[PDB]
C-alpha cells in the first residue's frame, strides 16, 4: 500500500517512493560547495575501499558546458546518466541560441528532468545529488538538485553521510565573514570540511578531490584542482584535524 | 474579380462583385462572394474561387472553436495569422487572394493575405483582377476619417468601377458595414447596375417540337407496401 | 524594399521604408516593415514579405519563452534565432533580416542575417534590393559614434538616395530609437527630405 | 513504455459494467439541472455552486453552447464536463461543417457524442466521464427534441427529466404538472419550480443559470438584413430577467 | 481497496487518489493571499528561509509565465517548477498561432484541462500543486484565476492558499462586505500592496520581513516583482496610516 | 404600446400630485381599454400577434387595484374581473389569478367580500385549469374563513383537500395546509389534535424546500 | 507498476472459457427480450426495452431497432451503449460492399465481419468485449432470407426463430411449440407478441415499450421492404392481436 510506485499518494500527503530516494544519497559520499563571491568551490569525498584502486582517476566530477562543474553523490550509475542528459541539454541551448547555456537556466532544465520520472510507473527515478554551479553575468550561482526535483539558493551546501558535520561548519564560515569570501581562499577551506565529515568515515580512507570555477582566477570556466595547490589544501587539512 | 476594403477610423466596408467568372464563361450572373469565417469576420475572395471558399471552410472551423472557448467576440488577427501560416508551407500552391477585414475591441482592422502567405495592413487595400482599376477612383476621393455613409458610396462606386474597366466584375454590387460596437450590416445588392436587355420575342413552341424516343417513369418517392 | 541600421553613441537606430511592391503593382505604401520581438530588440524585415513575417513570429514565441524562464534574451542571443532558421530553409526562403538591439549587457548592437543565414555583427549594416546602390555613400560617410541627431539625418539622407534609385522603396522613412532615454518612433514625409 | 491499454471498464462477477455504474455515481453526487419538453420550446436549467464565496459565477457556465441552435447542460463531475463540451463541439465542427456544412439535427449529433463516451470504455489509460448532459435542441426535421446522454453511452429521449443527486423526487414532481401541450413561458416556471425544491442552499436569479432553447432571436446572430436566416434559438437569460422569473413561479 | 491507489471510481464515484494531492500543499508552509486592486493586481506570499545556508534571493515561489500574467505557487517545489514550465510552453503557443498574448482566463482552462488528464491515467501522479494566476487583462479587467490539481478551475475576486488560509479568507469576505466592490478601491497601488499586508498580518498572527514576504505587482500590460528593499519601504508605511 | 403605458402614467400622476378624483375618470376608460387588449380588438392594440400586450394588460389591472383606495367602485370591480381572465383564452390565467386574489384580501372590505371573490375563483378552476390552481385557492379561501373567526367553515373545507389529495399528491403545498390546520384545532379548543397535526407540519418541513414565512407560521 | 495493476482479465479459465465472455452472457439476460422469427415472406424483429420510466419518452425512441442497410436490419438485446459501436461498423462494412462491387452485401458476410471483431477484443488488447447479442434480419439473393444469432464471443448460428434478453429459456420453448414453417408474416406478427407478453418485465405489455419491425417481400417485384412502424400503428396492430 503506497509503497508500490511513484503514482499513488497517501492521505498524509507523502510520496514515499520519492522519500525514500533522498536515503540513497544518504548512503552516498560526502561532497561539498561553497558559494563564494568571484565563483564557485567543490569537493568531494572518494571512499578508498581497497588500494588497488587508481586515486583521482575514478571521477565523479562531470563539467557540463566549458563552465557548469557538476559533482553528485549516490548511486554512481544513475548519476552519471543524469549528467549524460545535461550535456545534450547544453549543446541544444548553444545550437539555438550560439552562446553557452546559463547556469541558472541549467539548473531549471534538470528539475523538469528529474520530475518526469516520478510522475510515471514506466520509468525509474534517480538516486543522487547532484552539486552544480559556476558563473555567469548574473553572477555566481550555487545549486543543489535532490532526487525528488527540488533545488533552491545555496549559501553552502553539502550532501552524504557527513553532510551534517559539513553544514555546521559552513554556518560557522558565515561567521567570519558575513560579506562571502574569496574563492581563491575557499579552496583551503573546502578541503577542511571534508576532513571534519570524515569523521563520520572514521572506519575507512578518503582520497580528497577539489574543482573550481572562479572567475577572479580561471577566467570563468571550470577547472580542476591538482599539483602544487591541491597539496598545500592536503597539508592544511591534516595539520588542522591533527 | 475584384474586392475592396476600405479602413476608417470608425469601421470599416467590404463590398465585393456577384458575377463569377470560370474562366472567359461567366459561371454565375448572381453568387455570394462574401463569405463568413466567423459572424464578426467577413471576407471575400478572388482569384481561383474553389481554394479562396476551401480555406475560409478551414480556418472558419478553427476560428468559430476559438469563439466558443473565450464566450466572447473573435479577434481579427486569429484568422489572419492562422491563414498566413497554413499557406506559406504550400509556399503559394493554393491560390487565394482573400481581403480579411472585420472589427473587433481592439479597434478597426482591414488585412490583405497572399498566395504566397505575405499580409499587408493599410487604411485601404483592393484585390483581385479589378483591383487596379478600383484603386484610381479611391485614391482621389479618400480622406482621413470618413464617415459610413460616405465610405458606403464610396466603395460601391470603386466596384462600379470594376465593372467597367474589368472583366472579372460585374453583376451586383454588395456592401458589408462592420461598426466597431455594432452588428455587422449585410446590405446585399445595395447597387444594382446592370440588367438583362429585354427580348422582342417569347420563345416556346408547343410540344414534342423536340422528338422524343420513348419514356418510363422512375420513382423515388419511397418504397412500397404492397 | 531598404533597410538599414546604424549604431551611434547612445544606442542604435533603425531606419526602414514603408512600400512594399509586388512587381509593377504596390501593394501598400505605409506597411511598417519596423517590428517589435522584444521590447527593447527591434528588427527590420526586407525581401519577400511573407518569408520575413513568418520567421518574425517564430522568433517572437521563442523569445517569450526565453523571457519568461531564463531572463531577458541579448541582441546577440535574439539574431541566432532568425539565423538558424534561414539556415534551415537556405534553399527556399529568401530573407534580408537586420536584428538590432539596445541592451544594458552590450550597448547598441546591429547583426544582419543573409538569405542563407549567417550572423555577422557590423557598426552599420545595410540589405534589401536598394540599399546597396546607397553602400558605397554609407562607407564614406560614416562616422563612428555621432550625436543622436547626427544618426537621425545620416539615416534620412541614405534612405533618400535609395528612393532616389529604387523604386520599390518609397512612402515614408521610419526610423525607431533604442536607448536608456526612451524608445523614439520617427517619421519623414516625402517633402521634408527632397527639400534636401 | 505504454503497458496501459487494457480497458478499465471490466464486467463484474455478478453481471452489470461496474465502472460505468459508479461513474453514475458521481451524478447523484452532483449538482441538479433538468429539462422540460414544451411543444413550442425546450427550457433547461442548472444550480451554480462554488466553493469559495469569492469565486465569481459570472465566468462560471454550465450551461453551453454547442451550435446556435443546440444547448447542453450537465450533471455530475465539473472537470469532466469541461473537457467534454469541447470534444462535442470538435466532433460537431469536423464531421458536419467540413463535410455537411450546416449545423447538424439534433439526433445526429446526440448519436456523435455517444460514441465518445463509448469509447472511454474501450481502451487502456481511460476510464469514462462521470457526468449525465441533457442536449436540447431544435432542429426543423424531427422538431423540438430533448435527449439525455449517460455515462454508458447511450442516449434516450425524454419528454421531461431531471439529472443530478435530486432526480428521483424531480420526475415525481414532474408528473403531475406535466402535460402534452405546454408554452414556453409555462415550461419556465415549471422548471425553476422543480430545480427549487433540488436546492438545499438559497435560491436566487443570479445563482440560478437559465437559457431556453425557445424563441429564435435575430440579433445575437451578428447581422441583419436577412431573414430567411436566423440567429440563435439558443438565449440565455440575464439575472436581473431570472429575477423576474422567480415571481412568476 | 484498489481504487484508491490508481484514479479509477469508488462506489461512492469519488476518486480517492485525486483527493491526497490537496492534501499535500500544506507541508511547505507557504501562504499566499492575493486581491484585486483598482488598476492593479497584488499577491504578497510567505517566503521560508529556515536557514542562512539557503540563500533568500533564490527562494522564489513567483514565476513569470507571461510578460503580464504572474504565477504564485502553493505546495511542493518540484511540482512547481514542472507545472510552470508546461504553462508557459503553452502561452508561447497561443501568441505564435493566435496573434496575441494568452488570455489569463484560457490558460487556467487549459492547466485544468491537463490536470484531468493526468488523473484519467493511471500510472500518472497529479501535479499536487495549487496554481494562482494574477493578471490585468484588457478584456476581464483584473483577474485573479486558481486551479487546483483536480482540474477544477473558476474566478475569483480575491483569494488565499495554505495551511491557514480559512483565517485570511474570513478577513477577505468581510471587507468585500462593507466595501461591497469586488476590488479594493485606492489609486496607487502601493496602498493597495499595503491593505494587504494588513489583512495578511491579522490573518496569520504574525509581522512579516522583507525576506518573510516576496511581492508580485500586474499593472496593466506588466507583471514584475519588488525587491526586497521595495518591501521595507512598505513597512514603514504601515507606521504612516 | 404607448397609448396603454401614457393612460398608466396618466392616472399615477393625477393620484399623488393633482387630486384623487381626478385619476377616477382615466381609471374607468383604462379598465375598458384593458378589455380591448383582452379581446384582440386592433390586435391587442399593438397589430397582429398580441405580442407583448398580452401580458401587460392584466399586470397594468392589478396595479391599478392595490394602488389605490378603499372604493365601492373597487369592490364592484373585483366580482368581473374574474371574468375577466376567462376572456383571453391564454395558459398564463394560473400565475396572475393569485395575486388578484390577494391584493382584494388586503384592502378592508369586511366579512363577505373577500371570502365570495375567493370562492368564485375556485368556480373557474375546477372548469378546465390545472388541479394546481384549485388548492391554492382553498388554501386562500380556508384561511379567509380564520380571519373572519369561522372555525367550523374552515375545518370543513380543509378535511376535503386533505384527505383525498394523495392520489394527486407531488405537491410542497400540503405542509401550509397542516399549519393552517393546527390554528383552527386551537381555537375550537381542542388541543389534543392541533398538537398531533403540529408535529407533522414539523415533519413535513424538515425536508429543506421551505420558505421564511413558512417556517415563521 | 503497470502489471501491479493488471490481474490478467482476457484469459482463458480452467474449463477453457473466457472469464469476460461468461460475465457477458449473465449481463444481456439483464436487458430487455428481443425476438427474431422468420417467415415464408418475410422477418419479423421485436424488441422490449430495457428502460421504461415515467416520463421517458418512447414514441420516437429507435434506440433497439437500427437499420444496417435497406435490407438488414437488427434487433438489439443487451447494452444500447456497447452496441453503438458496432452498429456503425456494420454500415461501413455494407456500403463498401456496395461502393466496389456495385452489390448489397450478403447477410453471412456482414454478420461474420462483426464477430470477428468481438474475437478479436479478446485475442488482443487486453480488451473487454462488448456485452452485446444481435438478432440479425437480412435478405440476400444466395440463401433468400437469413436469419442469425451472434453472441459476445463472436459466434454466429442460424435459427428459424430464436430469442434474446431477458427471459431466453421460457420464451425459446413456446416458440418451438407454437412456430410452423409455412406462417406468414401475419401470423408472426402474432406470434412474437404473445411470446413478448409472457417475457414482458412490467405485469403488462404496451404499445410504447414496443418496437415492433418488419421485412416484407409483398412490395412490389419481390423487393423487400423494410418497416419501423410508427407508435400508433403499433398501438393499432396491438390491439388487434388482443394483448390490449
Amino acid at each position: 500500500g503506497y509503497d508500490l510506485s511513484n503514482s499513488v499518494f497517501s492521505p498524509d500527503g507523502r510520496n514515499f517512493q520519492v522519500e525514500y530516494a533522498v536515503k540513497a544519497v544518504e548512503n552516498g559520499t560526502t561532497s561539498i560547495g561553497i558559494k563564494c563571491n568571484d565563483g564557485v568551490v567543490f569537493a568531494v569525498e572518494k571512499l578508498i575501499t581497497s588500494k588497488l584502486l587508481v586515486p583521482q582517476k575514478n571521477v565523479k566530477i562531470q563539467v557540463v558546458d566549458r563552465h557548469i562543474g557538476c559533482v553528485y553523490s549516490g548511486l554512481i550509475p544513475d548519476g552519471r546518466h543524469l549528467v549524460n542528459r545535461g550535456r545534450e541539454e547544453a549543446a541544444s541551448f548553444k545550437k539555438l541560441y550560439k552562446t553557452p547555456i546559463p547556469i541558472p537556466a541549467f539548473a531549471d532544465r534538470l528539475g523538469q528532468y528529474v520530475q518526469a520520472h516520478t510522475l510515471y510507473n514506466s520509468v525509474r527515478p534517480f538516486g543522487v545529488s547532484t552539486i552544480f554551479g559556476g558563473v555567469d553575468k548574473n553572477g555566481a550561482h550555487l545549486y543543489m538538485l535532490e532526487p525528488s526535483g527540488s533545488y533552491w539558493g545555496y549559501k553552502g551546501a553539502a550532501t552524504g553521510k557527513g553532510r551534517q558535520s559539513a553544514k555546521a561548519e559552513l554556518e560557522k564560515l558565515v561567521d567570519h565573514h558575513p560579506e562571502g569570501l574569496s574563492a581563491r581562499e575557499a579552496v583551503k577551506q573546502a578541503a577542511k570540511i571534508i576532513y571534519l565529515a570524515h569523521e563520520d568515515n572514521k572506519e575507512k580512507d578518503f582520497e580528497l578531490e577539489i574543482s573550481w570555477c572562479s572567475l577572479s582566477e580561471t577566467n570563468g570556466l571550470h577547472k580542476f584542482v591538482k599539483g602544487d595547490l591541491l597539496q598545500e589544501a592536503i597539508d592544511f587539512a591534516q595539520k588542522e584535524i591533527n | 474579380t475584384t474586392i475592396v476594403g476600405v479602413k476608417f477610423n470608425n469601421g470599416v466596408v467590404i463590398a465585393a462583385d456577384t458575377r463569377s467568372t470560370q474562366g472567359p464563361i461567366v459561371a454565375d450572373k448572381n453568387c455570394a462572394k462574401l463569405h463568413r469565417i466567423s459572424p464578426k469576420i467577413w471576407c471575400a475572395g478572388a482569384g481561383t474561387a474553389a481554394d479562396t471558399e476551401a480555406v475560409t471552410q478551414l480556418i472558419g472551423s478553427n476560428i468559430e472553436l476559438h469563439s466558443l472557448y473565450t464566450s466572447r467576440e473573435p479577434r481579427v488577427v486569429s484568422a489572419l495569422q492562422m491563414l498566413k501560416q497554413h499557406l506559406f508551407k504550400y509556399q503559394g500552391h493554393i491560390g487565394a487572394y482573400l481581403i480579411v477585414a472585420g472589427v473587433d475591441p481592439t479597434g478597426s482592422h482591414l488585412f490583405s493575405i497572399h498566395a504566397h502567405g505575405s499580409t499587408d495592413v493599410g487604411y485601404y487595400l483592393s484585390l483581385g483582377s479589378g483591383s487596379l482599376a478600383a484603386m484610381a477612383v479611391l485614391e482621389s476621393h479618400w480622406k482621413q476619417d470618413l464617415t459610413k455613409e460616405e465610405a458606403i458610396k464610396l466603395a460601391s462606386d470603386a466596384i462600379q468601377a470594376g465593372i467597367w474597366n474589368d472583366l472579372g466584375s460585374g453583376s451586383n454590387v454588395d456592401v458589408c458595414v462592420m461598426e466597431i460596437g455594432k452588428d455587422a450590416e449585410y446590405l446585399r445588392n445595395y447597387l444594382t447596375p446592370n440588367v438583362r436587355e429585354e427580348k422582342q420575342k417569347s420563345y416556346k413552341f408547343p410540344r414534342g417540337t423536340t422528338a422524343v424516343l420513348k419514356e418510363s417513369i422512375v420513382n423515388i418517392c419511397d418504397i412500397q407496401e404492397e | 524594399t531598404s533597410i538599414m541600421a546604424v549604431t551611434f553613441k547612445d544606442g542604435v537606430i533603425l531606419g526602414a521604408d514603408s512600400r512594399t511592391t509586388t512587381g509593377a503593382y504596390i501593394a501598400n505604401r505605409v506597411t511598417d516593415k519596423l517590428t517589435r520581438v522584444h521590447d527593447k530588440i527591434w528588427c527590420c524585415r526586407s525581401g519577400s514579405a511573407a518569408d520575413t513575417q513568418a520567421i518574425a513570429d517564430i522568433v517572437q514565441y521563442h523569445l517569450e519563452l526565453y523571457t519568461s524562464q531564463y531572463g531577458t534574451p541579448s541582441t546577440e542571443t535574439a539574431a541566432s534565432v532568425f539565423k538558424e532558421l534561414c539556415y534551415e530553409n537556405k534553399d527556399n526562403l529568401t530573407a534580408g533580416i537586420i536584428v538590432a538591439g539596445y541592451d544594458d549587457k552590450n550597448k547598441g548592437e546591429v547583426y544582419t542575417i543573409p538569405l542563407g543565414g549567417s550572423v555577422h555583427k557590423l557598426p552599420y549594416a545595410i540589405a534589401g534590393s536598394g540599399s546597396t546602390f546607397i553602400y558605397g555613400y554609407c562607407d564614406k560617410n560614416f562616422r563612428e559614434n555621432m550625436s543622436k541627431e547626427e544618426t537621425v539625418d545620416f539615416i534620412k539622407h541614405s534612405l533618400s538616395q535609395a528612393i532616389k534609385w529604387d523604386g520599390s522603396s518609397g512612402g515614408v522613412i521610419r526610423m525607431v530609437v533604442l536607448t536608456a532615454a526612451g524608445v523614439e518612433r520617427l517619421i519623414f514625409y516625402p517633402d521634408e527630405y527632397e527639400q534636401l | 513504455t505504454d503497458r496501459y491499454s487494457f480497458s478499465l471498464t471490466t464486467f463484474s462477477p455478478s453481471g452489470k459494467l461496474g465502472q460505468i455504474d459508479y461513474a453514475l455515481t458521481a451524478v447523484k453526487q452532483g449538482v441538479t439541472s433538468l429539462g422540460i419538453k414544451a411543444t413550442n420550446g425546450v427550457v433547461i436549467a442548472t444550480e451554480k455552486k462554488s466553493s469559495s464565496p469569492l469565486a465569481m459565477s459570472e465566468t462560471l457556465s454550465k450551461v453551453s453552447l454547442l451550435t446556435p441552435d443546440i444547448g447542453a447542460v450537465y450533471s455530475g463531475m465539473g472537470p469532466d464536463y469541461r473537457v467534454l463540451v469541447d470534444k462535442s463541439r470538435k466532433v460537431a465542427h469536423t464531421s458536419y461543417k467540413r463535410i455537411y456544412g450546416e449545423y447538424p439535427p439534433t439526433k445526429l449529433l446526440v448519436s456523435e457524442v455517444a460514441k465518445i463516451m463509448q469509447e472511454a470504455t474501450q481502451s487502456g489509460g481511460v476510464r469514462p466521464f462521470g457526468v449525465s448532459l441533457l442536449i436540447a435542441g431544435h432542429d426543423e426535421f424531427n422538431g423540438f427534441s430533448l435527449y439525455q446522454v449517460d455515462p454508458s453511452g447511450s442516449y434516450f429521449p425524454w419528454k421531461a427529466t431531471a439529472i443530478g443527486k435530486g432526480s428521483v423526487a424531480a420526475k415525481t414532481f414532474l408528473e403531475k404538472r406535466w402535460n402534452d401541450e405546454l408554452e414556453l413561458e409555462d415550461a419556465i416556471h415549471i422548471a425553476l419550480l422543480t430545480l427549487k425544491e433540488s436546492v438545499e442552499g438559497e435560491f436566487n436569479g443570479d445563482t440560478i443559470e437559465l437559457a431556453i432553447i425557445g424563441d429564435e432571436n435575430p440579433d445575437l446572430l451578428g447581422y441583419t438584413g436577412i431573414p430567411t436566416d436566423k440567429g440563435p434559438r439558443f438565449r440565455k437569460l440575464t439575472s436581473q430577467e431570472i429575477n423576474d422569473r422567480l415571481e412568476a413561479l | 481497496g484498489y481504487d484508491r491507489h490508481i484514479t479509477i471510481f469508488s462506489p461512492e464515484g469519488r476518486l480517492y487518489q485525486v483527493e491526497y494531492a490537496f492534501k499535500a500543499t500544506n507541508q511547505t508552509n507557504i501562504n499566499s493571499l492575493a486581491v484585486r486592486g483598482k488598476d492593479c493586481t497584488v499577491v504578497i506570499s510567505q517566503k521560508k528561509v529556515p536557514d542562512k545556508l539557503l540563500d533568500p534571493t533564490t527562494v522564489s515561489y513567483i514565476f513569470c509565465i507571461s510578460r503580464t500574467i504572474g504565477m504564485v505557487v502553493n505546495g511542493p517545489i518540484p511540482d512547481a517548477r514542472n507545472a510552470a514550465l508546461r504553462a508557459k510552453a503553452e502561452a508561447a503557443e497561443f501568441r505564435y498561432k493566435y496573434g496575441y498574448d494568452m488570455p489569463c482566463d484560457v490558460l487556467a482552462k487549459r492547466m485544468a484541462n491537463l490536470s484531468q488528464i493526468y488523473t484519467q491515467r493511471a500510472y500518472m501522479r497529479p501535479l499536487g500543486v495549487i496554481l494562482t494566476f494574477v493578471s490585468v487583462d484588457e478584456e476581464l479587467g483584473p483577474s485573479i484565476y486558481k486551479t487546483d490539481p483536480a482540474g477544477y478551475y473558476v474566478g475569483y475576486k480575491a483569494t488565499a492558499t495554505g495551511p491557514k488560509q480559512q483565517e485570511i479568507t474570513t478577513n477577505l469576505e468581510n471587507h468585500f462586505k462593507k466595501s461591497k466592490i469586488d476590488h479594493i478601491n485606492e489609486e496607487s497601488w502601493e496602498k493597495v500592496v499595503e491593505f494587504a499586508i494588513t489583512h495578511m498580518i491579522d490573518a496569520l498572527g504574525t509581522e512579516f520581513s522583507k525576506n518573510d514576504l516576496e511581492v508580485g505587482v500586474a499593472t496593466k500590460d506588466k507583471f514584475f516583482t519588488l525587491s526586497a528593499e521595495n518591501i521595507e519601504e512598505r513597512l514603514v508605511a504601515i507606521a504612516e496610516q | 404600446m404607448s397609448l396603454p403605458g401614457s393612460k398608466l402614467e396618466e392616472a399615477r400622476r393625477l393620484v399623488n400630485e393633482k387630486q384623487y378624483n381626478e385619476a377616477e375618470q382615466v381609471y374607468l376608460s383604462l379598465l375598458d381599454k384593458d378589455s380591448s387588449q383582452s379581446s384582440a380588438a386592433a390586435g391587442a392594440s399593438v397589430d397582429d400577434k398580441r405580442r407583448n400586450e398580452q401580458e401587460t394588460s392584466i399586470l397594468e389591472l392589478g396595479q391599478l387595484y392595490v394602488t389605490m383606495g378603499a372604493k365601492d367602485k373597487l369592490r364592484e370591480f373585483i366580482p368581473h374581473s374574474t371574468e375577466y381572465m376567462m376572456q383571453f383564452a391564454k395558459s398564463k390565467t394560473v400565475k396572475v389569478l393569485k395575486t388578484l386574489i390577494e391584493k382584494f384580501e388586503q384592502v378592508p372590505d369586511s366579512l363577505d367580500d373577500q371570502i365570495f371573490v375567493c370562492e368564485k375563483s375556485i368556480e373557474f378552476a375546477k372548469r378546465e385549469k390545472r388541479v394546481f390552481l384549485k388548492h391554492s385557492l382553498s388554501i386562500k379561501l380556508a384561511t379567509l374563513h380564520y380571519q373572519k373567526k369561522q372555525y367550523k367553515d374552515s375545518l370543513a373545507l380543509i378535511n376535503d383537500l386533505l384527505r383525498e389529495f394523495k392520489k394527486l399528491d407531488d405537491k410542497p403545498s400540503l405542509v401550509d395546509v397542516h399549519l393552517l390546520e393546527s390554528k383552527v384545532y386551537h381555537k375550537l379548543r381542542n388541543l389534543a389534535k392541533s398538537k398531533a397535526s403540529l408535529t407533522a407540519a414539523r415533519t413535513a418541513a424538515n425536508s429543506i424546500y421551505c420558505p421564511t414565512q413558512t417556517v415563521a407560521e | 507498476g503497470s502489471r501491479r495493476y493488471d490481474s490478467r482479465t482476457t484469459i482463458f479459465s480452467p474449463e477453457g472459457r473466457l472469464y469476460q465472455v461468461e460475465y457477458a452472457l449473465e449481463s444481456i439476460s439483464h436487458a430487455g427480450t428481443a425476438i427474431g422469427i422468420m417467415a415464408s415472406d418475410g422477418i419479423v424483429l421485436a424488441a422490449e426495452r430495457k428502460v421504461t420510466s415515467t416520463l421517458l419518452e418512447q414514441d420516437t425512441s429507435t434506440e433497439k431497432l437500427y437499420k444496417l442497410n435497406d435490407k438488414i436490419a437488427v434487433a438489439v438485446a443487451g447494452l444500447t451503449a456497447d452496441a453503438e459501436i458496432l452498429i456503425n461498423t456494420a454500415r461501413i462494412h455494407a456500403q463498401n460492399y456496395l461502393k466496389t462491387y456495385n452489390e448489397d452485401i450478403p447477410v453471412e458476410i456482414l454478420v461474420r465481419r462483426l464477430s470477428d471483431i468481438k474475437q478479436g477484443y479478446t485475442q488482443h488488447g487486453g480488451l473487454r468485449p462488448f456485452g452485446v447479442s444481435f438478432i440479425y434480419a437480412g435478405y440476400d439473393d444466395r440463401y433468400g432470407y437469413q436469419l442469425y444469432t451472434s453472441n459476445p464471443s463472436g459466434n454466429y448460428t442460424g435459427w428459424k426463430a430464436i430469442s434474446v434478453g431477458a427471459n431466453t429459456s421460457a420464451a425459446q420453448t413456446l416458440l418451438q411449440m407454437d412456430y410452423k414453417d409455412d406462417m406468414k408474416v401475419d401470423d408472426a406478427i402474432e406470434l412474437a407478441l404473445k411470446t413478448l407478453s409472457k417475457t414482458t418485465d412490467s405485469s403488462a405489455l404496451t404499445y410504447d415499450r414496443l418496437e415492433f419491425a418488419t421485412i416484407r417481400k409483398g412490395a412490389n417485384d419481390g423487393e423487400v421492404y423494410q418497416k419501423i412502424f410508427k407508435p400508433q400503428e403499433i398501438k393499432d396492430i396491438l390491439v388487434k392481436t388482443g394483448i390490449t
